[PDB]
């Protein structure tokens, strides 16, 4: 409260100083279950374009 | 992805002999030329035909060849006694893996 009011003396009353927020606990990553490799070398090689 | 080639052929002096080199759609397909090479017994080898239609210098005119889609062939008109050597057909491939692929090899016998 002292920081919010920028003073060393706080008058009688009710003040708003900050916001409470719950922090996340863990990360969940989900992707499709595929294994085939993309044929980038099929096009990036090639004798003649 | 080696090219197929019959093991050997025989012939008689004075008449035409023919050899063939067969492959697949990946190697000879998509318009890829086939070249030919020699192998003299115990001697540095030499070229026969490049581009399948042209011909270099120093080679007798009795050699010819042409390709039919999937296969290719060459003909010798009037084989002689010095034709005892090994012949190779070489082509390319679609990918950079097969820039230079050779056949197994074929040999001729006179008489
Ligand atoms: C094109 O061909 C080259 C090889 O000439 C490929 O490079 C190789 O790629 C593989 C897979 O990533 C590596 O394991 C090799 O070490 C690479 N070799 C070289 C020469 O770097 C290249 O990946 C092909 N095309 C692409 C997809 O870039």
């Amino acid at each position: 409260t002292k920081c919010t009011l920028k003073s060393f003396t706080v008058e009688k009353g009710i003040y708003q100083t900050s916001n409470f927020r719950v922090q996340p606990t863990e990360s969940i990553v989900r992707f499709p279950n595929i294994t085939n490799l993309c044929p980038f070398g099929e096009v990036f090689n090639a004798t003649r374009f | 992805s080696v090219l197929t080639q019959p093991p050997s052929v025989s012939g008689a002096p004075g008449q035409r002999v023919t050899i063939s080199c067969t492959g697949s759609s990946s190697n000879i397909g998509a318009g890829f030329d086939v070249h030919w090479y020699q192998q003299l017994p115990g001697t540095a080898p030499k070229l026969l035909i490049y581009g399948n239609n042209n011909r270099p210098s120093g080679v007798p005119d009795r050699f010819s060849g042409s390709k039919s889609a999937t296969s290719a062939s060459l003909a010798i008109t009037g084989l002689q006694a010095e034709d005892e050597a090994d012949y190779y057909c070489q082509s390319s491939d679609s990918s950079l893996s097969g820039l230079y692929v050779f056949g197994t090899g074929t040999n001729v016998i006179v008489l």
